[PDB]
C-alpha cells in the first residue's frame, strides 16, 4: 500500500544501510536459457484521500507479459475496493538465465 | 527541532536482474543492478 | 508523553477474513480487505508483542500505515476445499514479560484451526516456563469456489 | 528507551550481533520459537530484513 | 545490509517485545535423524564509509559446510561490489532432528 498523497519519484539517494520499507517480487531460476521476469505496479486513485495499491508479479515469462499481468492485478485491486483509478505506474525486467539468475522488481517507500 | 511522526511520502519503482553463484548472491546482484543494493529492505505485504 | 509513535506499539488487535480472487495476490488482498486491514502496509513480524500491550478491536488505521503484524494465511485453488487461518494472543501473568502470538493455517475447519493455535500458544508458555494469564483467539474458514484465501492476524498499533 | 525502526527511519542501528540456536517443537512454529529462544532472541519481535 | 561502522557486539540484553531488525536463515525438518544447519556471515569492509554485508544460509548439511558456504557467499557479495574486504564474522549451528526440529542463525541489528 502507498500512503495517500505520496509521490512517485525517482529513487532518492538513500542513506547507506537504511531500513527501507519495500514491496517487491522476485524469481530465481537455474534453468539455462530460461527467461524469467519480475514486475511491479502502483495503482493511483483519482480520490487523493485514498491510498495507492502496490502489486507485484514474477514468473517464467517475458517482461511484456509480466508487466501486463501486474497492471491487471492492480486494476482488479481497485475494482475490488470500488475506487476510481487515475492511472497505474509500472516497471518490469526480464532475465535470460545463463547458469543461475534472478529478476527483481520493487516499489521502495521513503521520505522527503 | 522536534521529530514529527509521518508515513512514507515517496515511492520509487526499481528493477534489476543478475546471475549469481547462489540464489542469494543472484538476488543481491539483482538489487545492486536495480540500484538498491546497499540498503536493507523490510519487505511489506 | 511525546514521540509515542516512535516507541513500541501498545495495542494488539485480532482480525481475520477470507475472499476469492482472480490471482493468489488478489485473493490475499481481498482477504486482508475483508478482515479490515486491507488499506495499510503489513510488516510481518515474529510472534511477540510488547509487555502489557492492550488487546483492542481494530482501530481506525491511517491508510498506508506500516503495521507490525503477525499473521498466517493459506491460499487454495481447489474447488470446494475448506481452508482456515487462526491467530492467538497469550498474555502472561508477569506484566514485565512479553505476550506471545501464534498463527496457524491449514486445510481444516475454523474450529480445529482455533483449537490448534490456542494449543500452540500454551506450548509457547510451557517452553518458556511462564505463568499464563489467558489466551484470546479467532479463526476463519473459507470454502474455495475457484481461488480463495483465509487470513488471520494480530496487528500491533498505538493507543 | 524504546524504538520502532519502522517509524524512526532516521535512526539507524549501529550494532550487529551474530546468534544461532536450534530446537525441537510440536509444530513448525513452535520449533522455530524454541530455536529463537535457544539463540537468545525468542522474546522479541523480529522485523526480517533482506 | 548492515550500516557503515556498525559494531559487531555480543547480543545485548534486549527489552521484552522489542522490534528488532534481523537478517536470518532457518530451516525446519520433520524427518527423524536428519541433520540440518543454518549459518550467518557478516562481511566487514576496509572502507569504513561502506556498508557491511550479511549473508544467510540453510540446508541439510553440517555446520562446518554451512558456515563455509555462508562465508563464501559474503566474499562473493563483496567481489560483486568491488569492495575491499577487511574480514568476515560467521556463526553456524546444526541440529539432528528427533521428530521436528529447526536450525536458526541470525544477525540482529541493535542500538548503542
Ligand atoms: N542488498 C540487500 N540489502 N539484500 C540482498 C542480499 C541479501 C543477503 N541476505
Ligand atoms: N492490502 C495489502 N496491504 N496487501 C494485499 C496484497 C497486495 C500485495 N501487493
Amino acid at each position: 500500500i502507498m500512503p495517500p498523497e505520496a509521490e512517485i519519484v525517482p529513487l532518492p539517494k538513500l542513506p547507506m544501510g537504511a531500513l527501507v520499507p519495500t514491496a517487491y517480487g522476485y524469481i530465481i531460476s537455474d534453468v539455462p536459457g530460461e527467461t524469467i521476469s519480475a514486475a511491479i505496479s502502483v495503482a493511483i486513485p483519482k480520490d487523493k484521500s485514498l491510498c495507492g495499491l502496490i502489486m507485484e508479479y514474477e514468473g517464467k515469462c517475458s517482461k511484456k507479459e509480466a508487466e501486463k499481468t501486474v497492471r491487471e492485478m492492480a486494476k482488479i485491486g481497485f475494482e475490488m475496493r470500488g475506487w476510481e483509478l487515475d492511472r497505474i505506474e509500472s516497471i518490469a525486467v526480464e532475465h535470460t538465465v545463463e547458469k543461475l539468475g534472478c529478476a527483481f522488481a520493487a516499489a521502495a517507500l521513503w521520505y522527503k | 527541532l522536534h521529530a514529527y511522526f509521518k508515513l512514507p511520502n515517496t515511492v520509487s519503482l526499481v528493477a534489476g536482474s543478475s546471475e549469481g553463484e547462489t540464489p542469494l548472491n543472484a538476488f543481491d546482484g539483482a538489487l545492486l543492478n536495480a540500484g538498491i543494493g546497499n540498503v536493507a529492505l523490510i519487505r511489506i505485504s | 508523553p511525546l514521540h509515542a509513535y516512535f516507541k513500541l506499539p501498545n495495542t494488539v488487535s485480532l482480525v481475520a477474513g477470507s475472499s476469492e480472487g482472480e490471482t493468489p495476490l488478489n485473493a490475499f488482498d481481498g482477504a486482508l480487505l475483508n478482515a479490515g486491514i486491507g488499506n495499510v502496509a503489513l510488516i510481518r513480524i515474529s510472534s511477540i508483542m510488547p509487555p502489557e500491550a492492550e488487546i483492542v478491536p481494530l482501530p481506525k488505521l491511517p491508510m498506508g500505515a506500516l503495521v507490525p503484524t503477525a499473521y498466517g494465511y493459506i491460499i487454495s485453488d481447489v474447488p470446494g476445499e475448506t481452508i482456515s487461518a487462526a491467530i492467538s494472543v497469550a498474555i502472561p501473568k508477569d506484566k514485565s514479560l512479553c505476550g506471545l502470538i501464534m498463527e496457524y493455517e491449514g486445510k481444516c475447519s475454523k474450529k480445529e484451526a482455533e483449537k490448534t493455535v490456542r494449543e500452540m500458544a500454551k506450548i509457547g508458555f510451557e517452553m518458556r516456563g511462564w505463568e499464563l494469564d489467558r489466551i484470546e483467539s479467532i479463526a476463519v474458514e473459507h470454502t474455495v469456489e475457484k481461488l480463495g484465501c483465509a487470513f488471520a492476524a494480530a496487528a500491533l498499533w498505538y493507543k
